[PDB]
RNA sequence: CUUACCACUUUGUGAUUCAUGACUGGGGUGAAGUCGUAACAAGGUAACCGUAGGGGAACCUGCGGUUGGAUCA
RNA sequence: AGGACCGAACCGACUAAUGUUGAAAAAUUAGCGGAUGACUUGUGGCUGGGGGUGAAAGGCCAAUCAAACCGGGAGAUAGCU
RNA sequence: GCUCGCCGGAAGACCAAGGGUUCCUGUCCAACGUUAAUCGGGGCAGGGUGAGUCGACCCCUAAGGCGAGGCCGAAAGGCGUAGUCGAUGGGAAACAGGUUAAUAUUCCUGUACUUGGUGUUACUGCGAAGGGGGGACGGAGAAGGCUAUGUUGGCCGGGCGACGGUUGUCCCGGUUUAAGCGUGUAGGCUGGUUUUCCAGGCAAAUCCGGAAAAUCAAGGCUGAGGCGUGAUGACGAGGCACUACGGUGCUGAAGCAACAAAUGCCCUGCUUCCAGGAAAAGCCUCUAAGCAUCAGGUAACAUCAAAUCGUACCCCAAACCGACACAGGUGGUCAGGUAGAGAAUACCAAGGCGCUUGAGAGAACUCGGGUGAAGGAACUAGGCAAAAUGGUGCCGUAACUUCGGGAGAAGGCACGCUGAUAUGUAGGUGAGGUCCCUCGCGGAUGGAGCUGAAAUCAGUCGAAGAUACCAGCUGGCUGCAACUGUUUAUUAAAAACACAGCACUGUGCAAACACGAAAGUGGACGUAUACGGUGUGACGCCUGCCCGGUGCCGGAAGGUUAAUU
RNA sequence: AAUUCCUUGUCGGGUAAGUUCCGACCUGCACGAAUGGCGUAAUGAUGGCCAGGCUGUCUCCACCCGAGACUCAGUGAAAUU
RNA sequence: CUUUAAUGUUUGAUGUUCUAACGUUGACCCGUAAUCCGGGUUGCGGACAGUGUCUGGUGGGUAGUUUGACUGGGGCGGUCU
């Protein structure tokens, strides 16, 4: 029945969006964890 | 009134009613609410605190004014008002001034009547008084715990305080927990015994009642598993422990009163 | 031929009545069994009425009332 | 009036049959329960792992739960196969 | 292209979410479509989404987030004032025709509208991050009025009919038309106005709140729809001319009335109830500092500006979530005809489809069904499954009961059609006429025409008239649980949890307690008729004896006793 | 008895026959008064027993209409080994 | 000088009273057209409360573990020198 996947753009972003990617240390981290992984898109750009 | 209610349908033939029709119809003085917001019994960090707490209907806040400053200056009751944030039945004012005000409202409260609050005032049910002037032994009403704080005793409904004694700058009231209390004296308190009193009656009848009145239900202990309670355990009811709140503290015996910077303002305690 | 009324008779569901039934409530009779002695004398705690509770059992105890109570109270 | 009655939408899930390399990692069909309420739903938000939440089953916490998932300590240890 | 069949509260139409060129045209068929394929949501190309008024920005804020300084914390960080963000909610304005292969309240026609700046004129006190009002808000129910829209008649165009009949009471079709402008009505709400005074609205205020008088009362807001104008216009059946055969040009009749309706509108209304029902800005008003022939404010009109993004297409699905062109999941809007209580259902309309393997054959057996002599639960763990019942009205209906119920208990009877009553009644609706008038969407009295149920008689066809779909099986004895509810998503819905009620116990408010190292926060803007914890679990009658053991409450005189000295 | 081991206790009712059911007895292995006792109208997709109607549930299957099953053509799996 | 009593003096035991640390989630003022914060004023409380170090008690709330072997399956029982 109802899959475990309902998308909304607003949400998908605000949840693992660059911004609220650089709003904690942690997360920073994240991201420069794939700049030198050498990421292709860091995190859901668009 | 009480009035109970036709047993026309499961779930209503208990419920007990209270109906006091002199209560405004109406709306309330606008002028004198402001938001209110369920909470859930939830922390800061959406951590529940307080079990048990939601739901409920929309509840929007009043006034009241514990303070009951503006003195000299006369009022006349003019509504009487019904309040979801407290017990008690809250009621208009409007002072000569032109101010309009809110008040909890004691027995006496006929709509029409006239009420004062100073040094002077007037010993009588509805004016606000500092104990240091009203007599001894009087029914007395919203006491102030700090002088000029707000008032926080006897405010439910029904509620009152007996002046027992005074002994200087303190003066010995008795609470209606029956604990032999001491407060500065200097402390506003007003008269007459809280409206409504007849509120301890209501027998509401079906859950929703206590739901929709913003209260969820209660989870027994020796009905969940171990790791949930300490009362867990099962295969067939079972208990064999000491009763104990959800974090193990003898929920028959203790106390868990320690304050000390308070005992001072105690005599006799809640027997 | 047909229609209407209606007898027998059919069905469902109550009402009443008599009989009857595993068992059981208490009630009546029965020379001589057991347990105690409540009442009639001040019956040995004066008795009884109503009522409530308790008890193997008469009964006991509490509350009110009555005298249909003994003494020179 | 009503956590009132029958009954669609809507929410749910008691029975049976079929499917069981399915049309499908729980459904289809014939019945079935609630249906103004502790109702039901859209949108967004707050609770983070020994922690949350739970009208309490150890139930749910992304097809995962008597302690989620991902990476690391890490070639844990494996008198066993 | 002609048939046939299926969906049609949808298997139709539009839209949000999500997708992201899937749209359209022309092409190509390898791989991709569970087959073939000249075809496609496939490949390759181009073409294609045109806004002051729709939406997003944008003002305003909710939850909640963030947060100068600040308060905390080994660090990281936690929290939070001012404030700033944050829609799912509040603020301004466009309608009707036409057109493209594909765009559409964007482009064209016509007819409008909103706001801001600048100007001309008339009049005037303007002026806030500020005061006040307003925005601005619940559930349920009960009407009436209206429109949507349908039906019928008229009117207009057409038609006289593959077979008996059909030119008059006849068959087919159409009968449409918006914003905006004026009117301000069914109806809803409320009495106005002047003057004076004032401990209130943090300052002030003429505003609001309060108090006085005085004076009139027919005042003042609001508001469906109707009616005009829009519109001698458009559209419009249909013809006439053309075609690449998809599709083109030109021309154009009638275009009214009655009745019936809504879950839509009047209605953020009205009545009523308890569980007592966002915020802020726009807006109106009042003043402040300031200004003080000024500036501004108000109205009329003229003019300029209205940016920028989105706009293709799918959207109950083959374009979204499910690995698939997957019988699953997915919020909103629209709501025709017959019959019906109705968004059930059955057949249909507009509209869309036949589900991307087909051809035969007519074996056992599996799957889904239709019917069965006699019997009728002998089946079986078990009546599992089947079969049965099913409607409206009326008659009538038990123990028991908390007096509500149990109860649609049970058990019956009538139902079609035709004529009469009555050429269509009772009712509904309401046109002239006529009366008068505050006065016109006026009132009265008229009851034409339109629409129209039930009943009662008599007759009549079939085996059967609630003929289909659809649509309770009933009763008795008894365990459990008061009852609605809740629960093991994916073997357990129950006797489980929960619940209203009960009792114990803690808690005096900086409450108890809980989250947190802390700051802080919930409890609660509550305060013992309150809040927490535990156990029991409606209601009725009740709820015995045990404190030795463990815990808990009170005492602590004495015995023993930590750090320390 | 949702508590009874011996157990299908015994007796009565229902039956043609009743280890279930209902009413009783009490010899309560091992009920009992808010980890409440006994009742209780109404309620229940709740457990047990019975009856009327009903019938392919069965005696005992028969016929019939369709979807596969088989033949042809196109595409074209799986487990296992 | 010892056995012992008034004076001073010292120091402990409690018990009051005080203010000046310290608290105030009383009331104002200012920073400030603020509810946080800070400073100031006043009132209340007041060396108490609270905290730091040390220390007795309590402490399945939590955490790391243990909880033998023989055994004619294991357990039970018995055994282990
Ligand atoms: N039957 C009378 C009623 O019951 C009771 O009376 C009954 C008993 O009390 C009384 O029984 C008595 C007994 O009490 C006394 N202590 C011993 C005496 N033998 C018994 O007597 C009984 O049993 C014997 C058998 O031997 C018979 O012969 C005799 O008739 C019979 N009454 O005999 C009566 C039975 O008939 C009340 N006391 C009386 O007031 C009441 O009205
Ligand atoms: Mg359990
Ligand atoms: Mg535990
Ligand atoms: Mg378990
Ligand atoms: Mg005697
Ligand atoms: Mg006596
Ligand atoms: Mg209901
Ligand atoms: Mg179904
Ligand atoms: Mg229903
Ligand atoms: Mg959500
Ligand atoms: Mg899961
Ligand atoms: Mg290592
Ligand atoms: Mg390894
Ligand atoms: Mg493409
Ligand atoms: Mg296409
Ligand atoms: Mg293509
Ligand atoms: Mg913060
Ligand atoms: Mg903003
Ligand atoms: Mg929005
Ligand atoms: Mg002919
Ligand atoms: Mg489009
Ligand atoms: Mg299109
Ligand atoms: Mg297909
Ligand atoms: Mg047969
Ligand atoms: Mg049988
Ligand atoms: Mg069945
Ligand atoms: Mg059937
Ligand atoms: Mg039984
Ligand atoms: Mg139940
Ligand atoms: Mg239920
Ligand atoms: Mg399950
Ligand atoms: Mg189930
Ligand atoms: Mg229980
Ligand atoms: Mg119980
Ligand atoms: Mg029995
Ligand atoms: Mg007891
Ligand atoms: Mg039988
Ligand atoms: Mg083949
Ligand atoms: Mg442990
Ligand atoms: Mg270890």
């Amino acid at each position: 029945m109802k899959r475990t996947f309902q998308p909304s753009v607003l949400k998908r972003n605000r949840s693992h969006g660059f911004r609220a990617r650089m709003a904690t240390k942690n997360g920073r981290q994240v991201l420069a964890r794939r700049r030198a992984k050498g990421r292709a898109r860091l995190t859901v750009s668009k | 009134a009480v009035v109970k209610c036709k047993p026309t349908s499961p779930g209503r033939r208990h419920v007990v009613k209270v109906v006091n029709p002199e209560l405004h119809k109406g709306k309330p003085f606008a002028p004198l609410l402001e938001k209110n917001s369920k909470s859930g019994g939830r922390n800061n960090n959406g951590r529940i605190t307080t079990r048990h707490i939601g739901g409920g209907h929309k509840q929007a806040y009043r006034i009241v004014d514990f303070k009951r400053n503006k003195d000299g200056i006369p009022a006349v009751v003019e509504r009487l008002e019904y309040d979801p944030n407290r017990s008690a039945n809250i009621a208009l004012v409007l002072y000569k001034d032109g101010e309009r005000r809110y008040i909890l409202a004691p027995k006496g409260l006929k709509a029409g009547d006239q009420i004062q609050s100073g040094v002077d005032a007037a010993i009588k049910p509805g004016n606000t008084l500092p104990m240091r002037n009203i007599p001894v032994g009087s029914t007395v009403h919203n006491v102030e715990m700090k002088p000029g704080k707000g008032g926080q005793l006897a405010r439910s409904a029904g509620t009152y305080v007996q002046i027992v004694a005074r002994d200087g700058a303190y003066v010995t009231l008795r609470l209606r927990s029956g604990e032999m209390r001491k407060v500065e004296a200097d402390c506003r308190a007003t008269l007459g015994e809280v409206g409504n009193a007849e509120h301890m009656l209501r027998v509401l009848g079906k859950a929703g009642a206590a739901r929709w009145r913003g209260v969820r239900p209660t989870v027994r202990g020796t009905a969940m598993n171990p790791v949930d309670h300490p009362h867990g355990g099962g295969e067939g009811r079972n208990f064999g422990k000491h009763p104990v709140t959800p974090w193990g503290v003898q929920t028959k015996g203790k106390k868990t009163r320690s304050n000390k910077r308070t005992d001072k303002f105690i005599v006799r305690r809640r027997s």
